């Protein structure tokens, strides 16, 4: 009977929409039992199987649906989603284009094709496809919300206010009707949503992991109640898909090795394969135990492995980012599970116990926005490996081409040795700063930059054009290795004016909103000789910023764009700027540390979300409270003062330059020790028989 | 190349088919 089968299929679609996935699977299967050649049932069953993490089984049923019905467009589009999840981009593309070929009016297929363009970095094409999807189906939350993020990326602010209004109403309606919100947890920081909505969004995405582990039917793990199996050592497991060339490793790659081997046993669990970088090599070498979980794709077997190691504290460094396997944490293989560093927000999930943060980043008055208990580090929870990765930026010298501290800059490990070979250096009491006079050697260096030469040799010392690092040493340019030569960095290299204040921001452009640019234009207008230094991140966002700046009163020549550079050049060229203007909507985090290590003062205005407060926490630990604004006026006034009071600028720049070293901000050893105290606080609380509570010291 | 950043995969939309 078709009717018996049709009713079972339709009822299963209902169960699926209600979030009852188990019952949906059951009813689809009973439909196929009645009517085995049921194309819709095969495709629908494959959708919920995909949602349960059973990807290969899903593919089988999609193909069966297509055999039965060769022009079943829904099956092609749904199959593509599975292939995309399996990282088979080409396969996904071919399914989407096929479905669209079968039915050009298929809105879902256009929206799914758009997501591929988006994830490939082809934003204009993603935008066009999302608009085609919305044109065919105006009520389409996934298409609208992802379009909104596309427009955010390229700083398209057309009808921005109506866009926010729509986004919030979409989330509201979706939460009320118990749907998976079309706004991603990470993206929710960018929109004017309540804290309640943001945590709810995170909670729903956490639920997706529960769907994938319920099918495993694993029992609760037993957990260690002492440190006797581990000889009194606390067993800590760090779980990350980012052990390699990723901002995460650029922050904490030294931490596993800094740990006290007398009290701690470090297990690193990698969710990604080896990329061959020195970043991956270091962690593998310095951790007590390194486990490649990308060899164990079954979350059941993987979580089994973690549990066999006897982990006391398991650390989530991914959150809701690519490469995450949060199913591992949902299975609770460890008695204590904490979020750390990788994800700037709450998991919203019950399977997480703590978020490691600090008082400045996550004050008690806003603890409501987190589902975890707060675990305070004594200063900032943030850390960087800059002291290890870029020690060549610890000292610097300049050339008097006329005394500026950021017009023509030299750095190098062997810089002091080179300066000793020069009989006419002046030491300007600012640490102090060596100045090379405009002599034969200075002329040769400036000639190299002007003629675009790669590298010259002076007194046996290699002097490198800062723009040519990849041509000289790839590993040095990526930060895998410390540069060996003396590098030259000039404002002429990036078309920056010699006689003007340079305000910079090296974040991705999505972090900028119309409110922020307004605030920047106010500052530029009050500092006559000043430019704004931004990155083509991505480049297609450039004409948008330029146009909106015109509408705010800024001529185009006031804004200077540079391309994104290799890691080392990016950190180093921050020395050329006078002041960094931080983005209030979402701060620089890694790039915040990048700027401060260059000795550049950063002006910030902390908001309510975690992501909007990280810069203020960094500056607090750094010891520069005068760079922290309490509102937009104060933000503007601080920035305008630094740009106009040049003695105050000299004082503040000098302060930051000294404090990179003397403050605990880049001190990975002091960090690791403090992090160990927090771990022990966590463990004793549990070992004494307590459920997690705020470890706010 | 372009810098590796903190990245997130864009969600897709499954289509449920009703039998009529
Ligand atoms: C909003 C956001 O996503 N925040 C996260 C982000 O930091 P943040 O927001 O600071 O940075 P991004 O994810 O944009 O990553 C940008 C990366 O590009 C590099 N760069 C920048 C410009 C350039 O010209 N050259 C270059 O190589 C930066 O050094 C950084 O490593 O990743 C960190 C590591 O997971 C997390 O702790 C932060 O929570």
């Amino acid at each position: 009977c078709p009717t018996h089968a049709d009713s079972l299929n339709n009822l299963a679609n209902i169960k699926r929409e209600q979030g009852n996935i188990e019952e949906a699977v059951r009813l689809y299967r009973k439909a196929l039992e009645v009517f085995p050649e049921f194309a819709a049932a095969h495709s629908n069953l494959a959708s919920v199987l995909q949602q349960q993490g059973k990807l290969q089984e899903a593919l089988m049923h999609y193909k069966e649906a297509i055999r039965i019905s060769p022009t079943f467009a829904d099956a092609y589009s749904n199959m593509g989603n599975t292939l995309k999840e399996m990282q088979d981009v080409q396969g996904a593309l071919q399914c989407y284009t096929r479905a669209i070929q079968i039915n050009p009016a298929f809105a879902d297929a256009h929206s799914n094709l758009a997501s591929i363009h988006k994830d490939s970095g082809n934003i204009p094409e993603a935008i066009a496809s999302y608009r085609t999807a919305l044109k065919l189906k105006p009520d389409f939350p996934d298409a609208y919300c992802n379009l909104a993020h596309c427009l955010q990326i390229v700083c398209d602010w057309t009808d921005y206010d109506e866009r926010m209004k729509k986004l919030v109403s979409i989330v509201a309606d979706q939460l009320e009707k118990n749907r998976l919100p079309s706004v991603h947890p990470h993206h929710s920081m960018l929109y004017p949503l309540s804290h309640g909505f943001r945590k709810a969004i995170a909670e729903r995405h956490g639920n997706l992991c529960l769907d994938k582990i319920n099918v495993l039917h694993k029992p609760p793990y037993e957990h260690p109640k002492d440190l006797k199996l581990s000889d009194g050592r606390l067993r800590v497991g760090y779980v990350s898909s980012d052990f390699g060339n990723h901002p995460t490793s650029h922050l904490m790659q030294s931490i596993p090795g800094m740990h006290n081997p007398d009290k701690f046993e470090v297990f690193c669990y990698a969710l990604s394969p080896d990329d061959g970088t020195n970043f991956r090599v270091k962690v593998m070498a310095e951790a007590n135990h390194f486990i490649d979980l990308s060899q164990i794709p079954c979350n059941g077997k993987a979580a089994d492995r973690i549990h066999q190691d006897g982990i006391h504290i398991l650390v989530n460094m991914n959150g809701y980012t690519k490469g995450a396997r949060n199913e591992l944490f949902a299975l609770r293989p460890a008695p204590i599970q904490a979020m750390w560093l990788g994800y700037p927000g709450t998991s919203g999930a019950l399977f997480m116990d703590y978020i490691i943060t600090d008082q400045e980043t996550s004050p008690a008055e806003v603890a409501e926005q987190y589902s975890e208990k707060l675990a305070y580090m004594p200063h900032t929870f943030f850390i960087g490996d800059h002291a290890n990765m870029f020690p060549h930026l610890k000292k610097k010298a300049v050339i008097d081409f006329k005394i500026y501290d950021n017009r023509i800059v030299l750095n190098g490990i062997d810089l002091k040795a080179f300066l000793d070979s020069l009989p006419d250096v002046k030491i300007v009491k600012m640490l102090n700063m060596p100045v090379i006079p405009m002599n034969t050697i200075a002329e040769a260096v400036i000639e190299m930059i002007n003629r675009g030469q790669i590298q010259i040799t002076i007194n046996g010392f290699s002097i490198s054009n800062g723009l040519a690092t990849t041509q000289i040493n790839n590993k040095a340019a990526t930060g895998e290795e410390v540069p060996r030569t003396i590098i030259v960095t000039t404002r002429s290299q990036y078309g920056l004016p010699e006689d003007a204040i340079v305000y910079c921001n090296f974040n991705q452009l999505y972090k900028i909103d119309p409110s922020t640019l307004q605030m920047w234009a106010n500052i530029l207008k009050r500092v006559p000789n000043s430019v704004l230094w931004l990155l083509r991140f991505p480049a297609v966002g450039e004409p948008n910023i330029q146009q909106y700046a015109q509408n705010m009163g800024l001529p185009q020549n006031r804004i200077i764009f540079s391309p994104v550079a290799p890691k080392e050049e990016h950190v180093r060229r921050g020395q050329l700027a006078d002041v960094c203007l931080d983005t209030p909507l979402c701060n620089g985090h890694t790039t915040g540390m990048d700027v401060l290590w260059a000795g550049t003062p950063m002006v910030t205005m902390p908001g309510e979300t975690l992501a909007s407060r990280v810069a203020a926490s960094q500056l607090t630990c750094l010891g520069c409270l005068e760079l922290i604004a309490k509102n937009r006026q104060e933000y503007e006034d601080i920035a305008v003062k630094l740009g106009t009071d040049l003695e105050y600028l000299k004082k503040v720049r000098g302060k930051v330059w000294k404090q990179r070293i003397s403050s605990p901000l880049f001190n990975t050893k002091q960090y690791t020790m403090e992090l160990e105290r927090l771990y022990l606080q966590m463990w004793e609380h549990y070992a004494a028989g307590n459920k997690p509570d705020h470890m706010i010291k | 190349s372009n810098p590796p950043c903190e990245t997130h995969e864009t969600g897709t939309t499954n289509t449920a088919t009703t039998a009529t």
